[PDB]
């Protein structure tokens, strides 16, 4: 129950601990202000991006320092600013207070709560633009990051320290898999050690207030609540705080990535920050390079994402991993900004609406997608059974596209086509169901085996989902024997096949029929 | 305290205040025109501070016979719109003048135009479908309540006639009213939507504002924030459903573009103001529901060369939650209200969101109206007699479904005198199904056309 | 004590802003308004 | 009190000149009371529609005859 005792208590503690230090400080006056940035003059003393403060209770970052007056861009409701009021140091370079009291809190870019929850308690402050680490300083990406979607945990593993673009079409499943990937972390994260417990961050830029609220249910529900921190610069506010909510969303994650915790990032989407930041630099009137963005937008965006890596069991073996999504104007992947953020990351999982719209969902593009750290964070059950896959996928779209006028055929053309065919459906499962890796190796076995060579296109998604549920009921020690050494051994997998003959032997086929 | 005009530029004018006395920012102005022949008020809406307290600012109105130096009086406040019951049946322009009697409306309470969305917490956690009860939109591209509907089509398409449809279907099924921002509209439109609306006697229950094409970007730009202020206090103070109109939302991005550029700011790709999609998601974002109440809105979107790519459309489209286009292929065949079921698409149609059997059923009358979309050209080539058995089956299913698409319409009361249906969704989803299945092939295309529900469908195969 | 006064009066104080005026008519406007005698001449200059 | 009586006791149509022409436009300063798009008129009997109002001179483009134009003419 609640007693009088806390909150009395909190108000005393309030009022001995009120004191004021009295403290001598310059106070500038507003000169000018227009349309989100303002100019300010008098502050002899401000840093270059000192945060300022204005009477409305509002901030503003000090960008350009000339010899009569301050150019400071304002962050937040730009509107309750007028010339000739004051404005005062708050002494801090650009920096948002972090700490672990941040988890399950909903924050804008300033790390002020949006969610009306309460307070943060804050343990301390970090400065955005700290220097990522060194190339010294840094560790070889060697540890799965396990995101629970087939498509990807078997052709384009990532690891921690991976950055993976999730590049695609508009209204494709960016923020879905993102979504299912953050959820996949709750298995690990009700175990107690660090080296296991990864902890997440979703920065959304320019989202609907709606389907930020749909995602703060949507891992309030699955429980994703405990350990996930949501950054909202939603479509309505200033371009300042869309172009701030990716930085303070990787200061949040730094603060534990340097303690030797793990973190993951979502930046949801980049291409609305590189947008931000046009406008902010347009109105500055600095002129424009390509696509009418500024020079710079590539250190802007790199700038970012170099924040992401494993560092060194020297400095703490903690690490940081990014899924940064960009939306592609109706698939033109040699577009300015996908082209510059390709450039930047590891690799990319890249989305395609025409595959979407047939109901391959995750419509994962299997012949553009890559991981350019490949295997070496992929677990050796997993790389043993799935790394022939994506080739054999590759050859089967363009045999695809080759036999759909053939009258006739080779039997080796028609029964890779086959098998390719009866492997897409494979790879496709439905929302917000993350698989655990030891059900991802079995569910591609029956695939690159050809144990699936015996059922119909139209049975096998069925008939995965039921032998996955099969093998949980009895001979758990295949999942067992596959998570507790992380290899699929000789005899545990015979096991394996006496239970899918066992299942097939037994197995009523979709259409009627029935198979062996 | 009183300005004085300093420059004047075109629709751009400045203005000096005593130093103690700028006005804060989007306050709306009042300065005199006093030449005879073009005596105005002329209002004017601070854009920007320059220093020296010279204040940038915008003009509501045209600027001619404007004179430097006369004297400026700040109202204090943002423009402001009046709102109340009485708005319904009344012709607005942005700044909340009348246009149908001058003068009404001074004694309502006025609200800010400028105001800010709803706060996190009471956004509402997930998306609700509305039963709109017209078998076409609620089967094939159900609405989201509280969402943004995209809308296509044109003169010779019903466009009017489902929009005073739509009217009628919020009066009478949600006890909500309607507010109709036209956003840069023709005089002449704007006129013939006044005398059609009157005509069929909805306009008891909606509130028109139009910003006119013959008005400067100001105004253009403002009306669509002055329609959503009348929307936002019949929703939050009311305690009503609202359906919002704009038409066309197009030009309320170039009517800010315009803006921009008289600003002097400097322009993005393509030409639009940079600030584009904060300028938009200002409005977008605030048609939402909360606490139980709801703003839905359709608007008209035009695409310049029809590319789904440039900066207008490519903003846009990431707002909006459904997208009905009606054909001039689909009306010439008698087929009211024209809602093309191929064309047209929506975002909430998804298995978890409305039942699986809605979902398949939906996907069920999509491949056979695809099939006899591509059947069609061989009828038209070949005639009926060159197809097998097994696809004449299939058109002759298809044809009766796509005219069973079609509804007696509550707009077509005025000529027809027969009242206008409202299926249920779980009539329309078991009706389709059995449809689908052929159940219903004995009958004549003549008994679905027009028909309302199944039992009516019923009653009209026995009369014929 | 001037500067008290001009910045009390913000109508005379703007009136007082004269460079883009006839500075003579300003000048007399100023001086009779506005002692200290070389305060005065100050203001004057 | 005495400010105010100060104010009120410091408190023939007018004729601008030309500062300024090129290709067309002429800048006028002066005409403290002129309105956007008044009609002015120069002295070689040519015309000007004083179509931009700065903070010092009136922009004014010129109709037609516009070799006629030199800086110092009196605009009426």
């Amino acid at each position: 129950t609640i007693s009088a005792a806390d909150i009395e208590g909190a108000i005393e503690d309030y009022v001995s601990s009120f004191s004021a230090d009295t403290e001598r400080e310059e106070i500038g006056t507003v000169i000018d202000a227009g349309d989100g940035i303002a100019h300010v003059e008098g502050l002899p003393s401000v840093m270059t991006q000192e945060l300022l403060e204005f009477p409305g209770g509002v901030l503003g970052v000090a960008l350009n320092l000339d010899e009569h007056s301050v150019g400071a861009v304002i962050l937040g409701e730009f509107e309750k600013i007028e010339e000739g009021q004051q404005v005062k140091r708050t002494g801090e370079v650009l920096s948002v207070p972090v700490g672990d009291a941040f988890l399950g809190r909903v924050v804008n870019p300033l790390g002020q709560p949006i969610d009306g929850q309460g307070d943060i308690a804050a343990e301390t402050r970090r400065a955005l633009e700290l220097q990522a680490p060194s190339v010294v300083q840094r560790q070889s990406v060697s540890e799965p990051l396990q995101t629970g979607i087939k498509a990807i945990d078997a052709m384009t593993p990532i690891g921690r320290g991976q950055r993976q673009l999730i590049i695609g079409d508009r209204k494709t499943g960016k923020t879905a898999v993102c979504v299912d990937t953050i959820l996949n972390q709750r298995e690990a994260w009700l175990t107690g050690d660090p080296k296991q417990q990864v902890r997440c961050v979703y920065v959304a830029i320019g989202q609907k207030g709606t389907t930020i609220a749909s995602v703060k249910r949507a891992l309030e529900e699955g429980g994703a609540m405990e350990y996930t921190t949501i950054v909202a610069a939603p479509a309505s506010d200033a371009a300042g705080f869309k172009w701030l909510a990716p930085y303070t969303g990787s200061a949040i994650g730094q603060h534990w990535m340097y303690n030797g915790k793990h973190v993951l990032i979502v930046f949801d989407d980049l291409s609305k920050q590189a947008d931000a930041y046009r406008a902010i630099s347009l109105l500055l009137r600095r002129p424009p390079g390509r696509e009418a963005f500024p020079g710079d937008v590539f250190y802007l965006h790199s700038r970012l994402l170099e924040r992401c890596a494993k560092l060194s069991d020297e400095l703490g073996g903690g690490s940081m991993t990014g899924l940064p999504i960009i939306e592609t104007k109706a698939n033109d992947i040699s577009a300015f900004i996908p082209t510059n953020v390709i450039s930047i990351t590891d690799g990319q999982c890249f989305l395609e609406s025409d595959l979407f719209n047939q109901g391959v969902r995750p419509a994962i593009n299997v012949g553009v997608s890559v991981s350019r750290v490949g295997g070496a964070a992929q677990i050796k059950a997993m790389k043993e059974v799935a790394g022939s896959l994506r080739l054999d996928l590759s050859q089967y779209r363009e045999l695809e596209a080759f036999a759909a006028f053939a009258s006739d055929l080779d039997a080796a053309s028609k029964a890779q086509l086959d098998r390719g065919a009866r492997l897409v459906e494979l790879l496709k499962q439905p929302q917000y169901s993350p698989l655990a890796v030891e059900e991802q190796v079995v569910a591609i076995f029956l695939g690159t085996q050809g144990h699936l060579d015996s059922v119909p296109v139209e049975d096998v998604q069925r008939f995965e989902s039921e032998l996955l549920e099969h093998v949980k009921a009895s001979h758990s020690d295949i999942f067992d024997g596959i998570r507790e050494t992380k290899k699929l051994s000789e005899e545990a997998e015979e096991k394996l096949v006496s239970v899918i003959n066992e299942f097939k032997k037994g197995f009523q086929a979709s259409d009627g029929s029935s198979v062996v | 305290t009183a300005g004085r005009v300093v420059r004047i530029t075109g629709p751009v004018v400045d203005v000096e205040f005593p130093r103690g006395s700028v006005p804060e920012l989007f306050n709306a102005l009042h300065a005199e025109i006093t030449f005879g022949a073009l005596a105005k008020t002329l209002t004017l809406e601070v854009a920007q501070h320059l220093g020296d307290s010279l204040v940038r600012c915008i003009s509501m109105q045209p600027t001619d016979g404007l004179v430097r130096g006369v004297e400026v009086t700040d109202t204090g406040a943002s423009i402001s719109v009046p709102v109340g019951d009485g708005v319904k049946g009344h012709v607005f322009n942005a700044l909340g003048d009348c246009l149908d009697d001058p003068g009404y409306g001074k004694d309502f309470e006025h609200w800010s135009i400028h105001r800010k969305p709803p706060a996190f917490s009471d956004l509402e956690p997930r998306t609700e479908m509305l039963e709109t009860g017209l078998k076409v939109v609620d089967l094939l591209t159900p609405y989201v309540r509280g969402g943004k509907i995209a809308l296509f089509g044109g003169a010779g398409v019903g466009k009017t006639v489902l929009i005073q449809e739509m009217i009628n279907r919020i009066a009478r099924n949600f006890g909500g009213t309607s507010v109709f921002a036209g956003v840069g509209e023709r005089t002449r439109e704007g006129n013939d939507l006044w005398v059609e609306l009157a005509d069929a006697n909805v306009l008891k229950d909606t509130a028109l504002v139009f910003g006119q094409m013959d008005e400067p970007p100001g105004t253009r730009m403002r009306v669509a924030l002055s329609a959503l202020t009348m929307a936002e206090f019949f929703r939050d103070e009311q305690g009503q459903d609202v359906l919002l109109f704009i038409d066309n939302i197009f030009r309320f991005t170039q009517a800010g573009s315009e803006v921009s550029t008289l600003l002097g700011r400097m322009p993005s790709a393509v030409g639009y103001q940079p600030t584009l999609a904060d300028e938009m998601g200002e409005l977008q974002e605030r048609i939402t529901s909360t606490r139980g109440r709801s703003i839905t809105s359709m608007q008209a979107v035009y695409v310049p060369a029809d590319d789904y790519t440039d900066p207008a459309p490519a903003t846009t489209f990431a707002h909006l939650d459904a997208t009905t286009e009606l054909s001039r292929a689909v009306f010439s065949k008698g087929i009211f209200p024209a809602v093309d079921p191929l064309a047209s698409s929506s975002t909430i149609l998804d298995p978890a969101i409305v039942g699986d059997e809605h979902y398949r059923v939906a996907q069920e009358v999509i491949r056979i109206l695809q099939r006899y979309k591509d059947l069609q050209d061989i009828i038209a080539i070949l005639g009926i007699d060159e197809l097998s058995e097994e696809d004449k089956q299939l058109v002759n299913r298809a044809r009766r479904i796509e005219r069973f698409l079609s509804q007696n319409m509550m707009a077509a009361e005025q000529f027809t005198g027969q009242p206008g249906s409202t299926v249920p969704l779980k009539e329309t989803i078991e009706a389709f199904d059995k449809l689908t299945k052929g159940e219903f092939d004995h009958l004549p295309e003549q008994a679905f056309f027009l028909i309302g529900g199944l039992d009516d469908l019923a009653k009209k195969a026995e009369s014929l | 004590r001037f500067g008290r006064v001009l910045d009390a009066e913000p109508r005379l104080s703007a009136l007082l802003s004269d460079y883009t005026t006839p500075a003579e008519g300003r000048v007399a406007l100023l001086d009779k308004a506005l002692v200290n005698q070389t305060a005065a001449a100050l203001l004057s200059q | 009190x005495x400010x105010x009586x100060x104010x009120x006791x410091x408190x023939r149509e007018e004729i601008g000149t030309v500062i300024d022409a090129g290709d067309g436009i002429a800048h006028v300063e002066g005409l403290p009371s002129v309105m956007t798009q008044e009609l002015l008129e120069f002295p070689g009997g040519v015309l000007g529609v004083a179509l931009n109002l700065d903070e010092h001179s009136v922009g004014a483009v010129i109709l037609g005859e516009f070799e006629k134009i030199e800086e110092g003419q009196q605009v009426k």
